[PDB]
């Protein structure tokens, strides 16, 4: 999958470990991104291992009631998770289809 | 929901509510003013101008609608267009048929008789003011797009109606001039008006006796205006 | 054993069961519709057999519900939703009526304005037995109403009341109250003592609540 | 002097700043209030509260029972046991459906029971008006006085009732327009009250659980009750209640319930008495009719957009405040607006305003409110939420 | 009983023909290049597979008559419809006036017929648009894009294609004025097939290209055949080979 | 804390020494009576002492109640946390002024007697609702409009910058505005804008997360919601993609579309609300305006409507040069042949066009932009 780590080198890390290099050239920093195809192909693993690689805390959420506690009481938004995401700034968010 | 209004659906108490939005519907129009006296009938309407660019010849609501019968329009104008043509072929071929002149109460009943014929699928949003002489005299006929046809001998439609008809009963009695009447009407328009009151800002025409349908007394109201 | 009565609810039924509240010397228990909608599971099971073994202490005594729609909604099959609680306390209630260990003891009173939202189970043959309907008034009954609620009042001896009856139909006894109600008013109103014949009339105007609209082209 | 302004004033007022923050040496509070007043009884009066006075923690009522009293409570879950409490107070206080101060040990009797409700009734009392009056409330006038008496006469004298021998009216609907009517009328008649004025907003009283509702209006129903007279308000009981329509899955019970029971509320078996209620919709054609029962909706109050004096009187009500060179045309205003509702009227005075504040003028004129108004009614004509709702479907 | 579908919309616009361009927006792809020397129009024919039996003789492409032809693209059963009416007219203007319609007359034709069927009748709109290529003495070659809301207009190469604004730009950054030079556009609608299909190494048995042009005073019309088809395409993918060549200079 | 306002001299005058000595003579008074009272009536200290023996009868741990009801004589009934109330006393010092229902109160832990009032350890959503810091750039990032940044100034950020005008008006500022059009035309960034802007405090939530798993939960949201908004400040609120809540159907609900209805009808409530409001005020964005219930959209409700047009090419050029100014351009490119490029482009599409350009430039490691970079991006970022 070079070409695709390569781009995905391109998007995430650069804006992370050097940000000057963006000041550089006056361009906003990207935020979202968008994988696709078929699945069981080659995504959540790479997901995964990009975040290891990058030091980053890797996150993931399913929607379901089992972490709802861990994260407020009744957290009836989903916003709220900023809270503790910003504790653990190095961090990227992923979750499934 | 919408059908609720399909066709024809009364009200949950009382006649049909659509006709009623005509009724409704009749007071977004610039207001006419008509005086029968035994001198003879004055009809009155505001042009309604918005700017200096177009002419105001085109801005027409009073029409002809025999030699000695007249009326004005209120509003939506291409509404009046198709009752103004039919009420001029009826009195048209009526004098063909009939080699005389009608009374203004047969055009009035034709055109209360189509009013109601539903072009179709909502009544037509005018009201009309018959006015003329006949053999009987001045004649000067009210008509509603519900079709309820009436005869008045002083009346105010349009927009501002019933405050116009309020002043009428303060100042109009039996025994008024043909003069005194358009100078009355000329006043009670000057209180009514947003704007002053200008040389092709409002249009006047009349029906005497002795004359035939006037030609809208066009470059002598300013006489009649400047005096007052 | 078992009675409900039902039909439109202006029709009046309500002020029956004050009626024979007042003629009994027995004790009487009185439920409100949804009296029996707890979160605490069950919990309306337990209100039912407590008011059930209560109504069996006392042996002479009667059981009224009023409105039994709120608990008698037909059941159904559905997936991932679908009420269930108000199943438990339909079930419970249906059974200790009628079920197992039968007792003639009390008399189930059961009170409605519609019959279709029932449930077949409950109205089934003798689970209630007496099903009787509100009639609308017909043309003397409100005037006979009427009448009863201006009891209360010094009525001039001038009032046509079958008049008013006829020029006064598909009325029931709520707003036939009402009329009353409001003709003192109009009374109090223009300032007088009680009212004349015609002066009932002008409140029926009041009372139908027609549309204000400026229809005289007829 | 102009840059020297600043060297007398300092030298007092940083001086103050110093003696008024060492005065200001009891604060800090986190819970406190200036302890001067705060513990301003902060001698034995504190002492009182230990020794005499002990615990006494909330019980409830069970069952009584023969002779001797042997009364049997509950504490909230705790246990459920029967005991004789105490001796101190007549044994007549005692009634199912109150609540003891009780103690674990002693059990003595206290305090007489009042009775426990939800914290957020008591909290849904507004005890606050609004200042706003029957003066400037124009353009239902005959709604005015038909709203006059049901809450005022009732309120006031009822030696006119009792002479008559009638009873009042109860159950009122008052109802108008979309958006312009019975809300700001409903503030006016609170601002005129006396007794309490319990709202009532009907989307609030859907819960999470199913029949809550009828609990809080149980409790509601209780605490006015309390009062001899109380006004309660209703909004919007389109949602709290439609018609019972259940066809297959069940749909919408949960409102059901609610709106059912407070029509067993309101009618049969001892009512209320004298308690005015009053509710106030967006379409009326909705409500179910055993709501529309006359008993609980005598009389029907019906605002319509006013014709041209109405209209006239609001831009005479909302407008005494801004400038203008004398000289108005609010009659011909209120003819350019024929089908226009009172607060549309009120922001075409406003635009008015803002249009004249627009670089320096201070005073608008008439072709200032002729550029509010066609900017308002007739560039804004595409939504208007009056057509589909004057019809109110 | 709930059908209006014949109303504006509350901002001015008409749902039914939006949904129409959406609609047409997934349909199949073909496009029209104009030359001095004649007309070429090119398309992919969807659902290839191999048990089509392929007897239709290039059924995307619609000879209406003798001098003038057609492509269709949305729905096939419209298609047929729309492109039976417009054999139907066409051929009417020959039996009442002994000459071929130019071009635009039955155009306008059509335009007026599909107007009159999303004005009134309260019945769905032909989600179909059509490329009307051919030649008239009036103005030799010419072409024309009919577009379902009854649009038309005259652009000298173009598409309806799922691509349909990419092979615009494609051809606007990248087209010659006034030079026919057939041979170059047959390139042209080469490298633009390439570059909007997803699919790649240009099978011919994916494509169809059909020609017009005049000759003879009888405006032949051609079907390329597959053999000339994929020798077109094997010189089109040789032509790239010395594009990357520059490379680093 | 609030000694006296007057700010009217300003200058070298008695109308300022005056004041100032007048005052701070009573200041001198102020501190000669203190000084009397814990000099001649010390007791012990008088001061801290009592501090310490009512810390003394406060109880070392926190048996924390709530407050269900209020009685005024010195006592009432609390419910403790394992739920069996009780009918405590209060402290004498236990400063009953700011006790309401619901609220932690600090109790003994022998006789549990009402201590004092607890002071509430922020909030969860309170956090998560409000806006900490100004965004980005401020009404000069915009470009191209000129004319609703006037209005929507007039209407919110005049009203604060100037509360002269409409006292000499004597009319009241307009108090509920939409904003609308097409999408990407610039909604809630002008809402970035005008957050930048302001120095009151800011509230933002989306109606996407407005459904909620049950029932009542929204239209309690909701209550709660605008209660945090007029307990803290003069504040604006701002709400995006409200038609959501009317177009995007789910699942996750347990009501359906009438759980919806009754939220939109508390929401009706709380715009116009018969209590009294305050200077709350309220900013909208939707682009699909036509399927929202009009009658939210009333005056009295809702008093301005502004329009968001597509952008014109004029405006175009003006983005061009505002987007790309803090970017190494070689001469070799041209805005102009990019400004029609497309016929339908909106704002967010010229930044994602030069956006990519600067990364395509990052392929190769290049510093400048070249006119293939644009002509490469284009397809790219519109064209799919
Ligand atoms: N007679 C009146 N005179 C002056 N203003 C009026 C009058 N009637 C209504 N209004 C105006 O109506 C506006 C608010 O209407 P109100 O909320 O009371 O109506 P409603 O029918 O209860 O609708 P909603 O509560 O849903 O907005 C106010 O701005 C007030 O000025
Ligand atoms: N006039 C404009 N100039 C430059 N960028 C613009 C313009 N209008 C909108 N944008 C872009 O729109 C994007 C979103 O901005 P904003 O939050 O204001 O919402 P929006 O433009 O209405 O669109 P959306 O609804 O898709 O979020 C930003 O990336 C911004 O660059
Ligand atoms: N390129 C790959 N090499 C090895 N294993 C793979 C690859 N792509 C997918 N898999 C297998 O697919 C499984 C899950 O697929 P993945 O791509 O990680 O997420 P998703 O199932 O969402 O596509 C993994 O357990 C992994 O073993
Ligand atoms: N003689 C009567 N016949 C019928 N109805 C009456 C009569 N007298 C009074 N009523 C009305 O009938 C009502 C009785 O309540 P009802 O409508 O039976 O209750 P529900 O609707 O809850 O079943 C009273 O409110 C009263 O207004």
């Amino acid at each position: 999958l070079d070409k695709q780590i390569k781009e995905i080198k391109e998007v995430i890390e650069l804006p992370v470990k050097h940000p000057e290099l963006f000041e550089a050239l006056g361009i906003a920093q990207p935020k979202g991104v968008l994988l696709y195809g078929p699945p069981g192909t080659g995504k959540t693993l790479l997901a995964r291992a990009v975040a290891h690689h990058t030091d980053c805390t890797f996150i993931r959420v399913s929607g379901s009631e089992l972490v709802q506690k861990f994260i407020g009481e009744g957290a009836r938004m989903v916003r709220e998770l900023f809270v503790m995401a910003r504790e653990h700034a190095p961090s990227i968010i992923f979750m499934d289809e | 929901s919408e059908y609720d209004r399909g066709v024809n659906t009364f009200s949950p108490e009382g006649r049909l509510f659509q006709v009623e939005y005509a009724i409704e519907a009749i007071k977004l129009g610039s207001t006419a003013i008509g005086i029968q006296t035994s001198e003879g009938v004055c009809l009155a309407v505001e042009k309604r101008i918005t700017s200096p660019l177009m002419e105001p010849s085109s801005i027409e609501k009073i029409v002809e609608i025999d030699a000695h019968i007249g009326c004005a329009m209120s509003g939506l104008i291409a509404d009046a267009k198709t009752l103004i043509d039919k009420a001029r072929v009826e009195t048209q071929n009526h004098w063909f048929t009939y080699n005389e002149t009608m009374t203004v109460e047969s055009v009035t009943q034709a055109v209360s008789n189509l009013a109601l014929q539903f072009a179709m699928s909502r009544p037509f949003g005018v009201a009309l003011l018959f006015g003329g002489v006949d053999e009987k005299g001045p004649q000067l006929f009210h008509m509603d797009p519900s079709g309820t046809f009436v005869q008045c001998d002083a009346r105010a439609i349009g927009s501002a109606s019933e405050g116009a008809q309020s002043s009428l009963q303060e100042v109009y009695h039996k025994s008024m001039t043909l003069k005194e009447a358009i100078k009355s009407s000329l006043i009670i328009l000057k209180q009514v008006m947003e704007e002053k009151l200008n040389a092709t800002n409002i249009e006047l025409a009349t029906v005497q006796p002795g004359q035939n349908f006037h030609m809208f007394t066009k470059e002598e109201l300013e006489e009649v205006i400047k005096d007052i | 054993k078992g009675v409900l009565m039902y039909g439109p609810p202006g029709t009046g039924k309500t002020l029956l069961a004050r009626a024979c509240a007042a003629q009994t010397k027995a004790t009487f228990l009185k439920l409100a519709g949804p009296q029996l909608v707890q979160m605490f599971i069950g919990d309306g099971a337990k209100l039912v057999r407590d008011a059930f073994a209560l109504a069996k202490e006392k042996a002479p005594s009667i059981i009224f519900i009023d409105e039994l729609d709120a608990i008698g909604t037909k059941r159904f099959d559905s997936e991932k939703a679908g009420d269930r609680e108000v199943q438990r306390t339909m079930l419970e209630l249906l059974n200790q009526l009628d079920g197992f260990q039968p007792n003639t003891q009390v008399k189930v009173i059961a009170a409605t304005n519609r019959v279709d939202i029932l449930d077949p189970a409950l109205l089934r043959s003798g689970r209630l037995d007496r099903k009787i309907e509100f009639p609308m008034p017909n043309e003397e009954a409100r005037a006979r109403i009427m009448q009863i609620h201006s009891r209360k009042m010094n009525v001039s001896p001038d009032v046509n009341y079958e008049e008013l009856a006829r020029c006064t139909d598909d009325f029931n006894g709520a707003q036939c109250k009402a009329v009353c109600v409001e003709a003192g008013m109009i009374a109090l109103r223009r300032g007088a003592t009680e009212l004349t014949h015609e002066d009932y009339m002008e409140g029926i105007l009041e009372v139908q609540a027609k549309k204000k609209a400026n229809l005289q082209y007829y | 002097y102009s840059r020297q302004i600043k060297q007398v004033e300092d030298d007092i007022q940083q001086l103050l700043k110093k003696i008024n923050e060492l005065t200001g040496i009891k604060e800090s509070d986190t819970g406190l209030a200036p302890p001067a007043l705060w513990d301003l009884a902060a001698d034995k009066q504190t002492l009182q509260s230990e020794q005499p006075l002990q615990v006494a923690r909330c019980t409830k009522i069970i069952n009584a029972d023969s002779e001797d009293p042997k009364y049997i409570i509950n504490v909230k879950q705790f246990a459920k046991f029967v005991v004789d409490l105490s001796d101190q107070v007549a044994p007549t206080d005692i009634e199912e459906g109150m609540r003891v101060g009780v103690d674990r040990n002693k059990y003595q009797i206290h305090i007489p029971l009042p009775p426990k409700i939800d914290p957020t009734v008591t909290m849904m009392q507004v005890e606050e008006k609004p200042d706003v009056t029957y003066s400037d409330v124009g353009g239902c006038k005959e709604q005015i006085e038909k709203l006059r008496e049901v809450v005022e006469t009732p309120l006031l004298h009822p030696e006119r009732f009792v002479n008559l021998g009638i009873e009042p009216p109860k159950g009122v609907l008052l109802f108008g327009p979309p958006g312009t009517g019975k809300t700001l009328c409903a503030r006016a008649v609170a601002n005129r009250t006396d007794a309490c004025f319990i709202r009532v907003i009907g989307s609030e009283l859907v819960q999470k659980y199913v029949g809550e509702g009828a609990r809080m209006v149980r409790e509601l129903f209780e605490m006015a009750r309390t009062k001899k007279a109380c006004l309660i308000f209703f909004d919007e009981i389109d949602a709290i209640g439609g018609a019972r329509f259940d066809d297959g899955a069940g749909g919408d019970n949960e409102v059901q319930r609610t709106m059912l029971e407070l029509i067993n509320q309101l009618d049969g078996f001892d009512p209320r008495g004298n308690i005015k209620v009053l509710m106030a919709t967006n379409r009326p054609d909705t409500l179910d009719p055993a709501l529309m029962r006359p008993g609980r909706l005598d009389r029907k109050i019906e605002f319509s957009l006013p014709d041209l004096e109405g209209r006239t009187h609001i831009f005479k009500i909302h407008a005494r405040s801004m400038s203008v060179e004398r000289d108005i045309r609010f009659e011909l205003l209120a003819r350019l607006c024929p089908n226009s509702t009172g607060a549309e009227i009120r922001s075409v005075c406003t635009e008015a305003g803002m249009f004249a504040i627009r670089a320096r003028r201070k005073i608008a004129t008439e072709k200032d409110f002729l550029e509010a108004v066609n900017k308002v009614i007739k560039s804004y004509a595409k939504f208007s939420a009056t057509p589909r709702y004057m019809t109110y479907n | 009983y709930d059908s209006r579908t014949t109303i504006f919309s509350p901002e001015g616009r008409l749902y039914q023909v939006e949904y129409a361009m959406e609609a047409i927006g997934h349909a199949g792809t073909c496009l029209g290049i104009l030359a001095n020397d004649g007309v070429l129009l090119a398309a992919e024919r969807r659902n290839i597979h191999k048990l089509l039996d392929e007897v239709f003789f290039s059924e995307k492409i619609y000879k209406l008559n003798e001098d003038m032809a057609c492509s269709v693209a949305g729905i096939t059963s419209d298609a047929n419809v729309l492109t039976n009416e417009l054999r139907l007219i066409a051929q009417r203007y020959l039996l009442q006036y002994q000459e071929p319609i130019p071009c635009e007359q039955l155009v306008t034709a059509l335009c007026d017929i599909k107007q009159a069927y999303t004005q009134f009748g309260g019945k769905r709109p032909f989600g179909v648009s059509l490329l009307y290529i051919g030649w008239d003495k009036h103005y030799g070659f010419q072409l024309y894009q009919s577009d379902p809301s009854g649009n038309y207009g005259g652009w000298k190469a173009t598409c309806i294609g799922n691509n349909s604004a990419a092979a615009v730009s494609m051809l606007k950054q990248d087209y010659k004025e006034g030079e026919m030079t057939l041979k170059s556009a047959l390139a042209l609608a080469i490298k633009v097939l390439n570059k909007t299909m997803d699919v790649s190494k240009l099978s011919a048995e994916k494509v169809e290209i059909a020609t017009l042009t005049r000759e003879n005073g009888k405006t032949v019309i051609r079907v390329l055949k597959q053999k000339e088809v994929e020798q077109l395409i094997k010189k089109h993918e040789e032509e790239e080979a010395k594009a990357e060549r520059e490379k680093k200079e | 804390a609030s000694k006296l306002p007057l700010v009217t001299p300003h200058t070298q005058c008695r109308l300022k020494l005056l004041k100032l000595e007048r005052i701070k003579d009573y200041l001198l008074m102020e501190e000669e009576f203190i000084r009397n009272q814990e000099q001649m009536k010390p007791l012990e200290e008088k001061q801290e002492e009592e501090r310490s023996k009512v810390d003394d009868l406060r109880g070392t741990p926190m048996s924390v109640g709530t407050l269900e009801e209020i009685i005024d004589d010195n006592h009432a009934i609390v419910s403790t946390s394992v739920g069996s109330e009780h009918y405590v006393s209060i402290l004498s010092f236990v400063d009953k002024d700011l006790l309401e229902p619901g609220c932690s109160v600090l109790l003994n832990h022998k006789v549990h007697a009402v201590i004092g009032v607890l002071m509430d350890d922020t909030d969860p959503l309170v956090t998560v609702m409000k806006v900490e810091k100004a965004p980005q750039e401020t009404y000069a990032d915009i470009g191209g409009l000129d004319n609703q940044i006037q209005e929507i100034k007039e209407s919110v950020e005049l009203p604060l910058t100037h509360p002269e005008y409409y006292e000499e008006m004597g009319i009241k500022p307009p108090k509920g505005v939409i904003l609308y059009g097409p999408p990407g035309t610039g909604k809630t960034l002008l809402a970035k804008a005008v957050a930048n802007q302001t120095s009151a405090t800011f509230l933002r939530v989306v109606g996407s997360e407005l459904i909620q798993k049950y029932l009542g939960d929204g239209p309690k949201l909701v209550r709660e919601l605008f209660r945090v908004a007029e307990e803290h400040a003069p504040s604006i609120v701002f709400i995006d993609e409200i038609d959501a809540i009317g177009t995007k159907r789910y699942d996750s609900n347990s009501g359906g579309e009438r759980e919806i209805q009754r939220t939109m009808l508390e929401l009706l409530n709380q715009l116009d609300g018969f209590d009294s409001r305050g200077d709350v005020k309220v900013i909208m964005a939707t682009n699909r305006i036509e399927t929202l219930d009009p009658a939210l959209i009333r005056p009295g409700r809702i008093d301005r409507k502004i329009e968001f047009p597509l952008p014109d090419e004029k405006t175009k050029k003006r983005i061009f040069q505002i987007h790309t100014s803090r970017m190494t351009l070689a001469d070799d490119v041209t805005l102009d042949d990019l400004i029609m490029a497309k016929d339908d482009l909106s704002g967010a599409d010229i930044k994602a066009i030069c956006t990519e350009a600067g990364l395509m430039a990052l392929r190769e490691r290049r510093m400048k932009v070249t006119n293939e970079d644009f002509k490469k991006s284009k397809e790219n970022v519109l064209y799919k």
